[PDB]
C-alpha cells in the first residue's frame, strides 16, 4: 500500500496482538503456608528446646 | 537488544520475635532467681 499511495503519519497503533483470558483467582503457592521467615522458625525451635 | 535481557506481603522477620523472645529469656531469669527463692524458702 505505501508502495502505490503515499501514507501519512500513524495516528493509531496496530499489529498482530494476542487476547488472552486472565486468570481469575490466583492461588496462594505451595510455600504460601510460612509468613515467618527461615530464622523465624529456628530461632523458635532452638528457644523450645 | 530489549527482550532477551531478562534478570508479596511482608513476612515477619525479627521484629514480632524481638519482644517475644525477649520475654522468654526475661522469664528464664526470673525463673532461676524464683527456684532459688524456693529452695531458700524450703531449706528452713
Amino acid at each position: 500500500r505505501s508502495e502505490i499511495v503515499d501514507f501519512s503519519v500513524p495516528f493509531v497503533e496496530t499489529g498482530i496482538s494476542v487476547m488472552v483470558a486472565r486468570s481469575n483467582g490466583t492461588v496462594s503457592p505451595s510455600a504460601f503456608l510460612e509468613p515467618y521467615s527461615p530464622a523465624v522458625w529456628v530461632m523458635m525451635f532452638v528457644m523450645c528446646l | 537488544w530489549v527482550r532477551y535481557q531478562e534478570c508479596a506481603p511482608a513476612t515477619l522477620t525479627f521484629e514480632n520475635m524481638a519482644g517475644v523472645f525477649m520475654l522468654v529469656a526475661g522469664g528464664i531469669v526470673a525463673g532461676i532467681f524464683l527456684i532459688f527463692i524456693e529452695i531458700a524458702y524450703k531449706r528452713h
